[PDB]
RNA sequence: CUUAAAGAGUCAACCCUUUGCUUAUCUUCCCUAUUUAAAUGUUAGCAGCCGCAUAGGCUG
């Protein structure tokens, strides 16, 4: 099994819903939390991901030291009790790029150079990469991504917020 | 560019001749959406249809709908059921009519002489037998449609 | 003989006045060296941001609000329908509406996205030469402080009766070096042209309007109620896309008539209906 | 309760635009009402009336005379005068771009009445012209008199007929009133006898003459009372509105 | 169960010369634009790495 506890934003239609989960997301990942053994699930995530986030690992959250790390935000939140269950839908960020990126790895590497190569790769963008289910957060580097959650199976391999491989 | 007064053969002429064959021999419907590029040159005299009308304010009018140049449905479909290569005499197709009839010029390519769509009706229904372009013929013209008028 | 319908341009003064509010940055243990937060602009296919310098740590909302009495006179209604309604609520307990609204402006509600996230909240009030402060008071309740009482006895004054108060607010916030900031947000065509921050000879502002919606945020006597809701007429949010007394006769005009036309108000009611001549607009046609 | 079914924007060529023989233009109420019955016929569907709306009309020829269309030969015996231009009926056509919109009785889902419309109407003319294109048919309903304005508002933009009665006549209506003469119905001059030559050879046949009334182009928004301009079969072998004269 | 059912308008074309729009002119008097307000759409996106690159995956 797991061990599962879900922290609820509450009384935040003041400031909007999404707009605390993502704060409080972005805390967690900022200082301490998601150590490689912590992941993150949303069990009530239909659009925009939702009112819950739950965390799960399989060596014990500490109840205690997130009501102090999540303490700049505790007044829209309502931390629940360490409760258990065999099963957690996983998910993972996926990311696409611009192609005004693509470009620079393109003529920096991927041999090419001039405006002539621009005009190679730059035939047809991305056309539309749309794409669903966002949380907002500005990154170490300095860009505010709009992290996109996709529903994998379980990897038993988290980094920072979600899944990986191996 | 493709050869007009000969039916040359060509794969996608018959990949599309198939389904209209499948529906022309059952039942249903097939519709074609044609676009036509024609590289006249810059300021070239374009052809719209002339309208039949008594109009004493001009001595041609060209068919307009809301302004802009048009041809008349009948008169693509005279052009589609030109397919008759099998009258007497036959050089280049005519249009499927009854008496082979091309008032254009001042002739009939099947009057009297009996190849016309009655007579070979007459002798369809009455038991005798029919050439292959006949049939082609008679069928064509019940695909052309009309009012088949006199009798009993 | 009878009846008594209100005025076609029945109307009344706003007499919660604040001022616009202006965004500075300081340091926590360095409150006199001020520095204006600047509305920015860079580029993309053209939007708007604002942020905190990179050596300052503490965002500093200053405005101010006046409180103006004479709530029952209107701005164009006539005579008769005015003064029975100011009749018919002259029992309206001014102490809890005066209460609730220098709370939400001690409590920092005026504050909005700025203050999520804050690592401690201090509002000073100047008000008559006297100064309080308030450090991290909740919110979303109406807590008991001596301090909001105090002022809100000075407010309550005015608003039953006649004058005027002025009550001169600072926030202090602490966010973090090169943090978001959160201006008021300016129209916005489509969703690709540009996007504006309001500002005020280019420093980050917030509309007095967004501050006004937050001073009003009193109502909790709205059938099932929950949180605390601004005052409108129809008790509307739009950014829930419900209006919590819309058609069920718990509404500003339906229980305003009955106040004239005989029929007796709760305290709640009659709480409700001052302060929406508080709030202002009009009430006819 | 009430359901429509609206087809916007029916680019149909060719129409047959004379509907009598003082009368040459849009095609008149009982050549939708038949339209709306021939859809009854061939899907199942009820239809309770017709509501339709010229968006872009033009009879082919000039002014003040409508084109000829050149006759083919077409009748047995004549091979010894098919070298010449056959005679002449006079026979004017039209152009056009119309908005339907069917009353109909329905329960299922209406995906199922969509694509059974569609299918009709791929099989179908209108006033014997070709149908071109038409958009995709869409579905609405109605319970009160307010949502039977956003079935009205949902046929925008077309201009909609609606019937206000004659006073003296066609003609001093169209000279005074300022309105405009439509086949309403017909008037039974004769049975005939042999049906040797008719469509059927049971249905009862009679020789008949047009009968008229006045009608008027609306803007649908414009039209207070949308069963003001519904049209269906009905009273006297005429067709008619569900809201009778119009005058709101 | 559609005034149902049916239909090729087609060839060709020098519109040409010339011209004074002239004189004169009082647009004047009066004026309350007012109450009130959440821009929402959490913004919605992207910067770097691996890559034969518009296969897929990964960095705060």
């Amino acid at each position: 099994m797991y061990n599962t506890i879900s922290i609820t934003v509450v009384d935040a239609d003041d400031v909007g819903v999404n707009f605390v989960v993502s704060k409080v997301l972005s805390t967690l990942h900022n200082k301490g939390i998601f150590n490689g053994e912590v992941g993150v699930t949303f069990p009530r995530m239909d659009k925009n991901v939702g009112d819950i986030i739950t965390l799960f690992s399989k060596t014990g959250v500490d109840r205690k030291v997130l009501t102090s790390t999540l303490n700049t935000l505790t007044d829209f939140i309502h931390i629940g009790k360490p409760k258990e269950a065999d099963k957690v839908k996983t998910y993972r960020k996926v990311d696409t790029k611009s192609k005004g990126k693509l470009i620079r790895r393109c003529i920096k590497r991927k041999g090419v150079s001039a405006e002539t190569a621009e005009s190679l790769y730059g035939n047809y963008k991305g056309e539309k990469c749309k794409l669903p289910y966002i949380v907002v957060n500005s990154k170490s580097t300095g860009q505010r991504f709009s992290m996109f959650l996709e529903e994998c199976e379980n990897s038993e391999k988290f980094n920072s917020y979600g899944l990986c491989i191996v | 560019d493709l050869l007009v007064n000969e039916f040359d053969e060509d794969v996608d002429v018959a990949e599309i001749a198939d389904m209209v064959a499948g529906v022309l021999s059952g039942e249903g419907f097939v519709t074609l959406k044609v676009e036509h590029y024609m590289l006249l040159g810059e300021g070239s005299e374009v052809f719209p249809s002339q309208e039949f009308v008594e109009n004493s304010k001009l001595s041609k009018q060209l068919f307009d709908l809301n302004g802009q140049a048009a041809m008349h449905d009948q008169k693509i479909g005279n052009a589609i059921r030109t397919i008759d290569t099998w009258y007497e005499d036959a050089t280049t197709p005519i249009a499927v009519e009854p008496y082979g009839s091309v008032v254009r010029n001042g002739v009939a390519y099947r009057a009297g002489n009996k190849t016309d769509l009655f007579t070979l009706m007459d002798g369809a229904v009455n038991g005798k037998s029919l050439t292959e372009e006949d049939q082609m013929f008679v069928t064509a013209n019940l695909i052309r449609g009309g009012v088949f008028g006199g009798g009993k | 003989m009878t009846k008594l319908k209100a005025p076609a341009v029945l109307a009344y003064s706003r007499k919660i006045n604040p001022t616009n509010a202006l965004m500075f940055a300081v340091n926590w243990s360095d409150r006199d060296n001020t520095t204006a937060v600047m509305v920015g602009t860079k580029t993309v296919a053209t939007v708007n941001f604002a942020n905190l310098p990179h050596n300052k740590n503490t965002l500093l909302v200053k405005y101010n609000v006046k409180f103006v009495g004479d709530v029952f006179k209107a701005e164009l209604g006539g005579g008769e329908y005015s003064n029975t309604l100011q009749t018919a609520l002259e029992n309206t307990d001014f102490g809890t509406l005066a209460y609730r609204y220098v709370y939400n402006i001690a409590a920092g509600r005026t504050l909005w996205r700025n203050r999520v996230g804050a690592e401690s909240i201090e509002t000073v009030i100047t008000v008559n030469d006297q100064t309080f402060t308030f450090s991290d008071l909740l919110v979303n309740e109406f807590d008991e402080d001596v301090d909001v009482a105090e002022i809100a006895d000075m407010v309550a004054g005015v608003l039953s009766g006649e004058g005027f108060v002025t009550l001169k607010v600072e926030h202090y916030m602490l966010l973090g070096e090169g943090s978001e900031v959160f201006p008021s947000q300016e129209f916005v065509e489509n969703s690709k042209l540009s996007k504006q921050l309001f500002d005020l000879n280019g420093q980050a502002a917030m509309h007095d309007q967004k501050i006004g919606n937050a001073i009003r945020t009193i109502d909790t006597w709205y059938e099932d109620a929950t949180t605390p809701i601004a005052v409108e007429p129809y008790g509307s949010v739009v950014r829930n896309g419900v209006a919590y007394r819309a058609g069920n006769k718990t509404d500003l005009f339906t229980l305003m008539d009955g106040a004239v036309n005989g029929k007796s108000l709760t305290e709640e009611d009659q709480m409700f209906v001052t302060a929406n001549l508080i709030r202002g607009g009009v009430f006819g046609g | 309760m009430r359901k429509f079914i609206i087809v916007k924007n029916v680019k149909v060529d060719g129409i047959n635009a004379k509907s009598s023989d003082i009368t040459v233009g849009m095609p008149p109420a009982t050549t939708f009402c038949g339209l709306g019955e021939t859809m009854s016929i061939k899907t199942g569907i009820v239809v309770k009336a017709v509501s339709y709306g010229s968006v872009k009309f033009e009879v082919r020829g000039s002014r003040f005379n409508t084109s000829v269309t050149k006759f083919a030969w077409q009748d047995r015996g004549n091979g010894g005068k098919a070298n010449n231009n056959s005679p002449i009926q006079p026979k004017p056509l039209a152009d056009g771009v119309f908005t339907l919109c069917f009353e109909v009785e329905w329960e299922d889902c209406a995906e199922v009445l969509v694509d059974k419309v569609t299918n009709f109407i791929n099989t179908a003319r209108i006033a014997g012209g070709t149908i071109a294109s038409f958009n995709k048919p869409f579905v609405k309903v109605a319970k009160d008199a307010e949502e039977l304005a956003s079935v009205k508002n949902a046929m925008m933009p077309c201009y909609v007929v609606v019937d206000c009665g004659v006073e003296v006549n066609i003609f001093e209506d169209a000279v005074n009133r300022k309105l405009q003469p439509m086949v309403n119905g017909y008037k039974k001059l004769e049975k005939i006898v042999d049906n040797k030559h008719m469509r059927d050879k049971f249905t009862p046949a009679y020789l008949a003459t047009p009968t008229y009334t006045m009608i008027g182009y609306k803007m649908v928004s414009n039209v207070d009372n949308f069963d003001q301009a519904l049209w269906q079969y009905g009273e006297n072998t005429k067709v008619k509105t569900i809201g009778g004269i119009y005058n709101d």
